[PDB]
Parts: structure tokens; C-alpha cells; sequence
RNA sequence: GAACGGACAACGGCCGCGGGAUCCGGGGGCGAGAGGUGAAAAUCGGGGACCCCGCGGGGACGGGCGGAAGCGAAGGCGGCGGCCGGGGACGUGUCCGUUGAUCAAGGACGAAGGCCGGAGGAUCAAAGAUGAUUAGAUACCGUCGUAGUUCCGGCAGUAAACGAUGCCGACGGGGCGAGGCCAGGGGGCUGUGUCCGGGAGAAAUUGGAGUGUUUGGGCUCUGGGGAUAGUACGGUCGCAAGACAGAAACUUAAAGAAAUUGACGGAAGGACACCACAAGGAGUGGAGUGUGCGGCUUAAUUUGACUCAACGCGGGGCAGCUUACCAGGGCCGGAUGCGCAGGGAGUGGUGCAUGGCCGUUUGCAACACGUGGGGUGACCUGUCUGGUUGAUUCCGACAACGCGUGAGGCCUGGGGUGCAGCAGGCUGUGCGACGGGCGGCGGCAAGCUGCAGGAGGGCAGGCGAAAACAGGUCAGUGAUGCCCUCAGAUGCUCUGGGCUGCACGCGCACUACAAUGGCGCGGCGAGCGGGAGUGCCGGGAGGCGCGGGCGAGGCCGUGGCGCAGCAGGGAUGGGGGCCUGGAAGGGUGCCCUGAACGAGGAAUUCCUAGUAGCCGCGGGUC
């Protein structure tokens, strides 16, 4: 969770009133940092091919 | 709605049933809507029955059976649960156990 | 505890995938697992290789009608060819019942009661 | 339509025979209760009940067999035999030959209850009477009891008189049944149920409710939104009760049908939990005190919150500040656009205008999509019969198949030790448990359970789905809409007072009621937290000067007291000494006074192992 999704508060003044907006958005998992999280959720496995 | 397609009872090509006395409200159920369990068991218990094989006058004495058909009104079957809740589906079953 | 389907359909895979290399002993069973694939966390490590172990003494009898393993078929097979006893040259002046007989009368043969 | 044949028949009317049961009378036995109920009472019982056995009388009623079985036009019909009468189906080279179908009017029959006259009266039982229940009980329950229930002659003419389905007729799928007659070739007629399809239908359903917008077989009746109302008037019928038939004025935007999803149920069955219970432990409620809430008071005793989910909660331990309240006094953060405009400020109002956050449902296990299927549809399946799990966790069967959140996995701490590094030892890196092994249940099993091995076999936390709630917060906010206030201010600030008032009600805690104790010495003494000790003065509190630097109740040993409102208890109060602060109602120390309380009513909380409880210590506040 602290890795993989990052979320987000905003709130807005209107002539009405206050309205907050949350914004939560999943990251994709690369290898490389620069998109998402290095290490893959722990549910996540990877297995080998056998031939 | 209509419940059941016998509307209850089993009355189909009369027009009147005598009515019996329920055996445990005396409500008064016509014969063909009341349930019915005919009870055929021992008339000692099976936990009595070694002890009146030790007190038998006779060799070989058979215990008699008791004989007696309860005859249950809709509202006390339910709740003497003669009859078992069932589904909707399940309320077209017919057979006995 | 009860495994759930991101443990049992990992399990099956690992056994179905790669079942000559397992044995019965949990601990080689593990060893086996962080050299074939990529399991993070060390506890749910041993939830798989604890399940490969209870799902690899069901089909060393095999009990399961799910997996299918290439040593099990060719071993299926020599079972399957059995010296037949079929009951075609068993039979000999076939008794057919009184009425079976009468539907054949066009063209018939091997005839007894 | 008529005849005939062999059958069939709870079809009717009558006559005769019979059956046992209820009740009563009477005799004999027995000897204290019986009856009745959820529990009892009423009632009957040494004047012999109940119960047991015999006899007798009388009325009513046909159990078992007895069924989706028969018959009748319906109401209805059930012991047996007989008489008289009837009936349909079948069978037929019998007769007649269209005699038919349906109906206003009319006629007959017509359950129960009711009515009239007569007979009878065992049971049951409206009314009535009681005994209870209940807040009440005119009822439900118990007992008694009249009409009635019964028969005969008549009236009446109604029922959920139902298949809620008019009669006649043509056509229309299979299966299974336990009818009757015929045939002898899983047969035909005719009844009768049932199941699955077709078609129909708003759907439930349905062999007619089918052959209907591809709308036309005949005939009769009825309906035209709900209510008024099956009421009134008039009529006819009736001994009467009433029946038949049958409106309107006024009023109303729905009433209704079938089904779906919820919710609920004093419905049945599950599952689960120390806001459950059992088995337990300690309590609370009683006492005093601390604190919170209400009420009352008050210049003010600011205010939010009132079932869990208000009430030692607002990190709310308030002397000022805090602080919103009261009594006063100051001050103008009244900018800016030419006295006005408008900004700004407000612990002023509104959390029922909001954001955010938090609570609660949760201490839960639920929620959803893609596609497909079922249905006209809402919806359902997926998301489940069963088994399993803390878990919609999984096994499995499956019109579903695949996925996704939540659950799990996970993260942190805890125990065991491998290596490494360094110095009340420290912190990196790993390993170690998965329910693996074994035994028994369950077996595609999931799993459950016992033992071994083991440091460890449900450790403690953390994050925590979708949906909600008019939950709480505008008094955390330079988060805020709107309303109100803005110079004698609802602004800020200062001082004083209050938030600490007290006939009272309540929540949570504290200390106790003592001997398993209390008091006085000696001895041994923790973890979180790692900053603090030292020397001197003082009886203590405290003070002063240096200044890298800590440890508890208790327990053990022992001395006194010794069942006492007592050396239990420490409330209240008096006098003195100090600390903090600008300021004591604050804290601390000394002496003295020495309250209730002798085990706490109805109620009620928490808790399964290093846990409850007891016992201190440290931190937040300061
Ligand atoms: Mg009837
Ligand atoms: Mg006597
Ligand atoms: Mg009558
Ligand atoms: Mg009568
Ligand atoms: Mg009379
Ligand atoms: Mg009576
Ligand atoms: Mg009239
Ligand atoms: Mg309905
Ligand atoms: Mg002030
Ligand atoms: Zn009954």
C-alpha cells in the first residue's frame, strides 16, 4: 500500500460551499523506478519454465 | 396467490369430508387435511427391554406393539414439527423418508 | 490453517510444472522452491512449499483427478493395454433369450437359448 | 331419448340388527387424594372420591380400514342386513329419428347457524355464571351451564355453497398412477389425479386459463377506478332473523394484482462471540473521596456530546493566560475606492449547508466487474446443496466461466541460533513453522483432532473493502459557504470573578472496611524509560554550592499491636513550615482532630496465561 498506491487531497471554494476531491491512483510495478515500485507485491510470484 | 395446487388438502372429487378433532389442539381439521403419522412402536421401551427379559413368566416372550394414529391439525404439526419447513421447490415433495 | 487460491493454484502449478525434482521431505521441498522460482517473503515461502509437500503425497498415490504429469500417463498406458479377455472368443453358441433370438431370423447364427 | 345385458356403486328413503366410547345411576374392592393447568385455583373427596370389576339406563356417534379412492345435480354421502327407489359408465346389427344446446320468467333442492310446532336430551356448548391470566380482559386458559347440537313436520334460503374457473361443442403432446366396463394384441371407451413440455399469461401459474389483433361456435350471467355500500329508498318474499334486488349525494388519486430486492418476525433450522452465556476470577452499584454529567443556584456558574457509539471524553489535570461566561477599564489589526461603498475580523449561529479527520456497523465478512445464461421486467445466477474456515477461507457439486477489492499474503515487535561488526552489551544479515510429520475421522477432499519433534503449534499490534449514519467536530485550522455582529463591538487586550458555586440524581475510578492485616527496623530487590547525581544546612518539606549521569511497591527475616470502629480506615477540620507563581482554592511537609465504612439492595461490568487480579514505576498534560 505505502508502495504501490499514492494518493492525493485537494479542496476547492466554490459560491456553494467546500468540495474535496481524493484523488488514489495504483501505480504499475517496473523495474526501474521511474514508473512504479522496484519490489512486486509480496502476493505476486514468478515461476520458472521447465524444457 | 394459490400455495398449493391440492389447495392443502387431498380432497379432489368430493364435496365434503368429515371433519376429525386434532390429537393434541382438538381443532376440528377435515380428515383429508389433517396430518396424519401412523406410530407403530413397542409398547415397553428399548431401554426397559433386557429388563423384562429377566422378569418374563415365559420363554421367548414377545413384546407387543403399540398402535396409534396421530392425527394433527395444520397449526399444531408445525409445531409439534410432524412436518419439516421446507422450500418452495421443496414444498412438491411427496414421499416419506 | 485453510490455504486459499493464491496458495493452492500456486501449489498446483509447482507440482504440475515441475514434479520430478519434488520429494517428500518438506525442507528439500523448499529448496527446491527458491531455486525455481521467485517467492518474496519467507513465510509465504513455506505456505506453497508446505502445500507442494501435502499435494505431492496425494498424487504419489494419485489421488487427484485435476493435474496431469508426463510420467503418469506413460505409466497409465501399460495399465490401460490390458491382456484382453474380451468375451467375443469366450462365448461360444451364444445364449440369447427366447425373444432376442426371434429379432435375427433373417440372417442369424450361434444359436441357443 | 328409449330398451337390454352382465357388472359397478359411503346414491337416496325406510325397516331391522349391532358396535364401542362419553356421561349418569347402582353394587363390590381400595384407602387419600383426585381433577385441572404454563402454574394454580374453582370442584369432588372418611358421607370412601379417583382408580379397578360387574350390572343398568340413555342419547349421540361409526374409529381403525379411509386413500389426492367411489357416488351424487349441488348441499352431501362411511357399522351390518333387507326392502323400495335411483344413477352413470361400458357392451350391443335393440327401438325412436333430430326429438337438441342454452336460458329472462317460473319451479325444485340447498351445509352450518337460525325459526316454528312435537319428541328427546349423553357429549359438547353460544348466552350466562364463575376460577384464573392481565396494566385492564367484557377474551384467550380451567370449570359449570341454557339455547342449541339430536329426531319428526315445516319455515328459512345463506357460506371462502371454491376449482374463488358457467353450460354445450370441435380440435389439441408425452409419462406415471390405485376407478369402472369391455377386449385379450404394453387395447378401446369413460371417469380421475399427477408430472414434464407445447401454447397461453402481467406473473403466480395453467389440458384449458390453449387453438385471440392471424381478434367471429352457440347460449346465459357479471364487471367498468377507489370509497360511499352490498348501505338507503321503493318492491317482492319471510313468523322473525333477514333474503333477493339495488342506487345516489358528498368524497378520493389512487385502491388493487402477481412477482423482485431488502428489512422485520413473540417462524423453523443453522453458525458464531467473555458489547454472549455457562465453569470461574475480580468487581461495580453500598461507604468516603477524586473526577465527569444533569438539575438547581448564580452577575456568570461558557459550551459540545445523552442507548452501546454522551457522562477522567473534547488529549478539557481551568488560580492569570487558556476562556468561549460575568462585572468593569482600555485599544481599534474600522484596510482600502470617491460620511458612503466594501473588505476584514468574530471560541457568534448552523456538523440538518460543507471539506478534512474520526467514530460506529467491525471485536465484521462482505462487496464488485467482464462475458454468458434465466426472466417481458425489477432482478437472479456468478456470489452455491453439502462439508470446511476467524475469513464469500477453501473443497466440491454446479449455467456459468474468468477475474478484483476485502480476508490471506503483508508490515512491526516478541521469543530460538547461523554468520558478521563493535563494545543492565549493542545492530546488521539471515535461518527457523509450513500445519510439515505421524495416528484417527473426512476423502478428488478441504480440513478437523491427538501426539512426537521443537525455543515456538489461535503470540501482541499495524494497515484495514464496498456501502452507509442527517454519528461527532464550524470550539484544531491562514479549511469554509450562508446568516448575524462590527464603535457604547458578538473584535482584541487588561484586571477581578466564574468554568472549582450545591437540598439533589448519575457515570467512571481511588482508598478502604483490616490478622492472607497494619506498624518499626534489618536483608534482597524490576522493566519501559537510559540526563543527575553530589557536598553542605535542616526534624521534615525544602534550601545552597559544585556538577557526565538513575531504580519501585514489595518480598524475606524480625519486633510490637492483637479482633477491638482498634496501631483498621484516613474523611473532615485546626495550628505551624515550605515550593511554584506576578498572584494560591494548587502542591508538599509537621503536629493534632480520627467521620462514614464490620462486605454492600434491585441491578451490572470486565476477563482464558505470564492473562484476570494485586502491585508499583515511567511518559503525555506540566
Ligand atoms: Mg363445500
Ligand atoms: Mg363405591
Ligand atoms: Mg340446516
Ligand atoms: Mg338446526
Ligand atoms: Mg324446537
Ligand atoms: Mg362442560
Ligand atoms: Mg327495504
Ligand atoms: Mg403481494
Ligand atoms: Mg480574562
Ligand atoms: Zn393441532
Amino acid at each position: 500500500k505505502e508502495d504501490y498506491v499514492k494518493e492525493a487531497l485537494s479542496v476547492v471554494h466554490l459560491k456553494q460551499g467546500v468540495i474535496g476531491i481524493k484523488v488514489r491512483i495504483m501505480l504499475p510495478y517496473d523495474p526501474e523506478n521511474v514508473n512504479g515500485p522496484s519490489k512486486v507485491i509480496s502476493d505476486k510470484i514468478k515461476i520458472f519454465e521447465p524444457k | 396467490p394459490v400455495k398449493r395446487k391440492n389447495h392443502g388438502r387431498a380432497k379432489k372429487n368430493r364435496g365434503h369430508v368429515k371433519l376429525i378433532r386434532c390429537d393434541n389442539c382438538a381443532s376440528a381439521v377435515p380428515k383429508d387435511k389433517a396430518i396424519k403419522r401412523f406410530q407403530i412402536k413397542s409398547l415397553i421401551e428399548a431401554a426397559a427391554h433386557d429388563d423384562v427379559r429377566t422378569a418374563t413368566i415365559y420363554e421367548e416372550y414377545e413384546v407387543p406393539k403399540f398402535f396409534h394414529k396421530n392425527q394433527y391439525c395444520v397449526s399444531c404439526a408445525v409445531h409439534l414439527k410432524a412436518v419439516r419447513c421446507r422450500s418452495a421447490e421443496g414444498r412438491k415433495d411427496r414421499s416419506n423418508p | 490453517r485453510v490455504r486459499n487460491s493464491n496458495v493452492k493454484r500456486a501449489a498446483k502449478n509447482i507440482v504440475e510444472k515441475y514434479f520430478p525434482k519434488l520429494d517428500c521431505d518438506f525442507h528439500h521441498n523448499k529448496r527446491v522452491l527458491e531455486s525455481v522460482t521467485e517467492i518474496q517473503t519467507k513465510r509465504f515461502k513455506n505456505q506453497i512449499a508446505g502445500y507442494v509437500t501435502h499435494l505431492y503425497t496425494r498424487v504419489e498415490k494419485g489421488k487427484v483427478k485435476k493435474i496431469f504429469i508426463k510420467k503418469h500417463e506413460e505409466e497409465r498406458e501399460r495399465r490401460e493395454n490390458m491382456i484382453p479377455s474380451s468375451s467375443i472368443m469366450d462365448t461360444e453358441k451364444i445364449e440369447v433369450d427366447d425373444i432376442t433370438m426371434q429379432m435375427i431370423k433373417d440372417y442369424c447364427y450361434r444359436g441357443n437359448y
